């Protein structure tokens, strides 16, 4: 989900 | 008409790639380091890293690899870039002046072509023939190496497997052999191919595709003894060559991906393995054989080492150390030992680099009430969750405080021959001496005989052979330890004043004009040698016995004062030697001669308040480096103090600076007082290593921090940190953060380790029914941290699945009480788009959490800024607008829905609000109308966004997802529903980072126009301003001279760097000026200065100030 894929951004690869 | 500037505060700390080998020599091995856009150069010695080298390029390295072909004294290095530029670089000495060379270069990109799933990968084949690519799906990219090709021309070749995972050059392979595991539906497939370049297509490799895993990732060639590929699954690893496969699956791998490998012995019987988790694994080749004929492999192990950060990149070094390659958290150098010590593991950390992490949340501070802006990070992620306090300069901390409007210098002394601390200070004054006797901490005022009370006292030294010193305006007088009385006392012979002292310990040199001595305390008495008079009148003189010289002092250094003038001189004979005509109708006010690590320096301020350093010579004392720097508007002087054991040079000024000792080069950082007039260090029975200070009125004495311009604190946390907020009033910060935990033997979850969230002082569950319908899950936490000590005051764990995503603390409504409110996200792994969540009003009381109220919500709540006493709060594609009740309850006015995925808001004070997740940015007013929502403008491109920030009514700035920064503003035009329903991007720009936050806020102070500041996942710390049209220009065109002149590394024009870019557009950059880029200027030459203009006006060094007063921001 976004929320997930909005960590994984928020942190890099 | 957009105009800003961005400059770094803090360079990138994330470590992204790192190399090892010789570069430098071919008897000398490097660590090489990629941050992002800096490449690292360190000599590994006995102790460590030794820098040697720091070059930025204009690109985000995402290559790096040594090699070296056929007639090669040492390794060349290849770079690819991420905007494709490739190059080859060769580190080049001049003896004293280091420069890294480019040999080729070239972009390779394709105007065809997707860049690939796992994104880019070069690599090296071992006879160094060529440089295989992999950058877009279906082609691979083929350099052949060759005297030649400078510009790194390159065929690609066809390739079916569409879907490639990793690919290694294989060793012992007659032909130029590729192996690459990739994966179609069917599985994943390791494959080979010889490569051809006589026919520009691929052959087929020595042996047929095979099979390996589903998660199948890591490729690894294994060397000339071995040859074959490691190919690394999860849960699993095996081997491969012609026939041979071998396998293992240790269930101790099971748990994480392993996620970077790394050789450590050259026929690779042993390699490395980094994990998602930190944990380090040794991965062996059982040795093995058969008498006349190569090395066979029994077998394989993996020993899990211990741990380590989590690990981007590895790189096993000299003997059992390796450096660990962190992006997640802290770098580090870590010895590995064959004994594993108490927990058993053989994994010892030595060094520990500090990274500012991903900065995924941060904001300013408001800790000691003072001034300046701490900034404070949640940083780093999982078990490098950190919080990290960063404050701008060095700081000191003081004990006494006498109010004196005269001291016009102090010096250090004990009064007991024995005790190493000093129990009086004597301090020039008003033309007059004042002695004071402490009392261990205590301040009393008396005699001391032979130290003259009515007379402006200009040195006080401790001087050996059981005597002290007091030169006078007058007689630089003698007093005893034994007898303590008037030992001596000498006197110019004519009646003249002394007008510029001197001394050490054992030396003695006085000044009257141009008029030069020199005496010495030979066991009881002033002995005179030499006199020399000098062109002009004696400004400063310096002598400190520096190196082979224990009292008795070698050279000297004089500033004079018609001709403003430097000299290099001896001693009894007073030789003129080289000199420095330094310009200017002001005076040098201080001279100063050092050592540091291992080198003399000679230093002069003059009273303009700038400077000009110089390296000097204890044989030869020549020339250096003419380069001034502004400082303190007031003449500066220069003293030195007790520190560790580089003891170091204090610049008192207005704006006091500290001199550290870089790379073996000297550190300039600020000195947070108010200021200081002189200084000196200290060790009383009552004020231990504490240098006092003296500005208009006021002594002060205490302890200084440690240097690098910028100091960093850090909350380790243990978990992974996601917002924060401060609340003044109560003295502490809200942290939303986040562990995980594993399912029980039936679904519980347990804690692996401690983090911030479990080890609470106190703590709290969310008790709220509001919902009712191994394995990994996340707990999240608000936290209250103690402003003060950093301490989790408190913990509130929140529900089962349950994300805080959001986090204010404000004032709502009539209701003067002040909270932290949190949205959340009811989150399970079936869907993915929540359609429950809550908002919860938290209040922190004595040392209490009390939720004060909570409101379900049907989606996401992404951000909620406070706006105008009521609280704004995105709610999955819709934006509402929350009222506090009297009744303390948060009740709904507006929303708002033309939002595909509301992730970011702001708020400028007024009635307007701005975000979006995939369609970059709207603009949106409140209505004291129908209490409602107007959506002014938004901005029509298709920018996936990361951050948002309001720099005025009028400026949007926007962070987005290749790395671009952009600015919008709401277009002045004609047809006023139409044109002014859309914004215009007007400023455009490649940043080269991702910003998460942005924050007005700054790290400085107590040209541009406002100061937001941002954190980057990389652990950047840039700042963005506002410009004149006029600084713009003259800044805009100073960049277009700067280039022409500036040898920018692998040859990538900078402005192509800069050209906001993504995967289907690419524009150059608006709007925008890297102050990086500007200050670049000041690294120059003043030859290559000077071209720099060329052509109200136009000067020639009028800039190196401009870009000084910049430099400034930060």
């Amino acid at each position: 989900h976004l929320l997930w894929d909005v960590r994984k951004r928020s942190l890099g690869l | 008409m957009s105009y800003n500037y961005v400059v770094t505060a803090q360079k990138p700390t994330a470590v992204n790639g790192c190399v090892t080998g010789h570069f430098t020599s071919a008897e000398d091995l490097n660590l090489l380091i990629a941050k992002n856009t800096r490449l690292e150069i360190y000599v590994v010695t006995a102790e460590g890293l030794r820098p040697v080298k720091e070059v930025g390029m204009y690109g985000k390295i995402a290559v790096m690899e040594l090699f070296r072909p056929k007639g090669e004294s040492k390794d060349l290095l290849f770079i690819l870039t991420a905007k494709y530029n490739a190059c080859i670089l060769e580190y080049k000495q001049s003896g004293e002046s280091i420069d890294i060379i480019t040999r080729a270069h070239g972009n390779v990109q394709d105007r065809i072509g997707r860049p690939s799933e796992t994104g880019i990968i070069g690599i090296i084949d071992p006879e160094c023939r060529m440089i295989g690519l992999r950058l877009y799906d279906g082609l691979f990219k083929v350099i052949p190496l060759d005297r030649d090709n400078k510009e790194l021309k390159a065929f690609n070749i066809r390739l079916e497997e569409l879907h490639v995972i990793d690919v290694k050059f294989l060793y012992g392979c007659q032909a130029p052999t590729i192996c690459f595991v990739y994966q179609d539906p069917q599985g994943r497939h390791v494959k080979t191919y010889e490569v051809s370049l006589r026919e520009k297509e691929f052959n087929k490799g020595p042996w047929k595709q095979e099979n390996v895993e589903a998660e199948a990732s890591m490729v690894i060639a294994v060397p000339e003894p071995f040859g074959g590929a490691i190919i690394i699954g999860q849960e699993s690893i095996t081997y491969h060559n012609g026939d041979k496969y071998l396998a293992i699956a240790p269930p101790i791998i099971k748990q994480s991906t392993i996620v970077c490998h790394n050789r450590v012995d050259p026929n690779g019987s042993r390699y490395l393995l980094g994990d998602m988790e930190g944990r380090l694994f040794m991965l062996l080749l059982e040795k093995e054989e058969q008498m006349d004929g190569t090395v066979t492999l029994k077998d394989l192990r993996v020993e899990l080492l211990g741990e380590t950060s989590i690990a981007e990149c590895l790189t096993y070094l000299d003997n059992g150390v390796v450096f660990v390659g962190s992006r997640l958290g802290d770098s580090q150098l870590v010895k590995l030992n064959v004994d594993s010590n108490e927990q058993g593991s053989y994994v010892v950390a030595m060094e520990t680099f500090t990274n500012l992490g991903p900065i995924v949340d941060m904001c300013v501070v408001d800790l000691e009430r003072q001034g300046q802006g701490q900034l404070v990070t949640c940083s780093g992620a999982f078990k490098e969750g950190s919080l990290r306090i960063i404050r701008n300069g060095i700081g000191i901390h003081e004990h006494a405080s006498i109010d004196l409007p005269g001291i016009k210098g102090l010096w250090p002394l004990r009064s007991d021959p024995n005790r190493e601390t000093y129990d009086t200070l004597v301090l020039s004054f008003v033309g007059q001496t004042r002695v004071l006797m402490l009392n261990g901490e205590e301040v009393e005022e008396t005699e001391l005989m032979g130290f003259v009370d009515d007379q402006q006292t200009f040195f006080c030294g401790n001087v050996a052979h059981q005597q002290l010193i007091q030169i006078t305006s007058a007689s630089v007088r003698l007093v005893s330890q034994e007898p303590k009385a008037l030992v001596s006392e000498w006197k110019e012979p004519q009646a003249k004043n002394i007008s510029v002292a001197s001394c050490n310990s054992s030396q003695v040199v006085v000044a009257v004009g141009r008029a030069l001595y020199y005496l010495q305390i030979h066991p009881q008495e002033l002995r005179q040698i030499s006199h020399t008079e000098m062109e002009h009148e004696v400004a400063c003189l310096d002598i400190t016995p520096l190196g082979d010289s224990n009292g008795l002092s070698p050279l000297c250094a004089i500033g004079l004062w018609t001709d403003i003038s430097a000299r290099i001189l001896k001693l009894p004979s007073f030789e003129l030697l080289h000199k420095e005509m330094l310009g200017g109708e002001i005076i040098p006010r201080s001279i100063l001669m050092t050592t540091f690590e291992s080198s003399h320096y000679l230093l002069c301020a003059l009273g303009d308040g700038a400077l000009f350093y110089f390296g000097l010579n204890i044989e030869t004392g020549l020339l250096s480096d003419r380069k001034k720097v502004t400082l303190g508007t007031q003449p500066t002087v220069l003293r030195t103090f007790r520190s560790l054991s580089t003891t170091n040079v204090f610049a008192c000024s207005d704006r006091p600076t500290v001199i550290y000792s870089s790379n073996h080069k000297l550190v300039f950082s600020n000195v947070n007082l108010k200021e200081v007039n002189y200084m000196c260090p200290l060790n009383s029975d009552g004020y231990p290593d504490s240098l006092a200070l003296a500005n208009n009125s006021t002594l002060t004495i205490g302890t200084i921090d440690e240097i690098q311009k910028l100091h960093i604190r850090t909350v380790p946390l243990y978990e992974s940190p996601r917002k924060i907020c401060y609340q003044e009033v109560s003295q502490c910060f809200g942290v939303l953060s986040s562990r995980i935990e594993v399912q029980d033997t039936s679904g519980g979850t347990t804690a692996l380790r401690p983090s911030a969230s479990t080890q609470a002082l106190s703590s709290s569950v969310s008790s709220s029914k509001l919902f009712s319908s191994g394995e990994e899950v996340e707990v999240h936490n608000l936290l209250i941290i103690d402003q003060h000590t950093f301490e989790v005051l408190h913990a509130h764990q929140f529900l089962q699945n349950e994300y805080a995503l959001s986090l204010v603390s404000c004032k709502l409504g009539k209701d003067p009480n002040t909270y932290f409110i949190v949205g959340t996200a009811m989150v399970y792994p079936e869907e993915a788009e929540p359609k429950q969540g809550r908002i919860v009003v938290f209040q922190y009381s004595d040392g209490k959490l009390q939720t004060v109220a909570e409101k379900e919500v049907k989606g996401a709540v992404y951000s909620m800024v406070e706006f105008n006493g009521k609280l704004l709060a995105s709610i999955n594609s819709t934006v509402r607008l929350y009222e506090w009740t009297t009744e303390k309850d948060v009740r709904t006015e507006c929303n708002h829905y033309n939002n595909i995925m509301a992730l970011y808001l702001k708020t400028k004070g007024d009635f307007i609000l701005v975000g979006d997740l995939m369609r970059s940015v709207l603009l949106l007013a409140y209505k004291p109308m129908e209490g409602n929502f107007e959506e002014i403008a938004r901005d029509f491109n298709p920018n996936w966004m990361s951050a948002v920030e309001i720099l005025d009514d009028d400026n949007f700035l926007g962070a987005e997802n290749a790395f671009n920064l952009f600015v919008c503003q709401k277009d002045s035009a004609a047809t006023t529903d139409e044109e002014r329903q859309h914004l215009q991007e007007v400023g455009l720009f490649h940043l080269g980072e991702f910003v998460n936050v942005f924050c007005h806020g700054s790290l400085v102070m107590q040209p541009t126009q406002g100061s937001v500041l941002f954190g980057t996942v990389n652990g950047m710390i840039g700042l963005v301003t506002s410009l004149s049209e006029s600084w713009y220009n003259l800044l805009l065109d100073m960049q277009n001279r700067l280039n022409k002149v500036i040898k920018s590394v692998g040859k990538i024009e900078h402005s192509f760097w800069r050209s906001f870019h993504t995967e289907r557009k690419t524009e150059p950059a608006t709007g925008f000026i890297d102050g990086d880029l500007i200050e670049s200027f000041l690294d120059i030459s003043r030859p290559k200065m000077q071209e720099v203009v060329a052509n109200r006006e136009a000067t020639a060094d009028d800039l190196i100030k401009v870009v000084e007063e910049l430099t400034r921001i930060h």
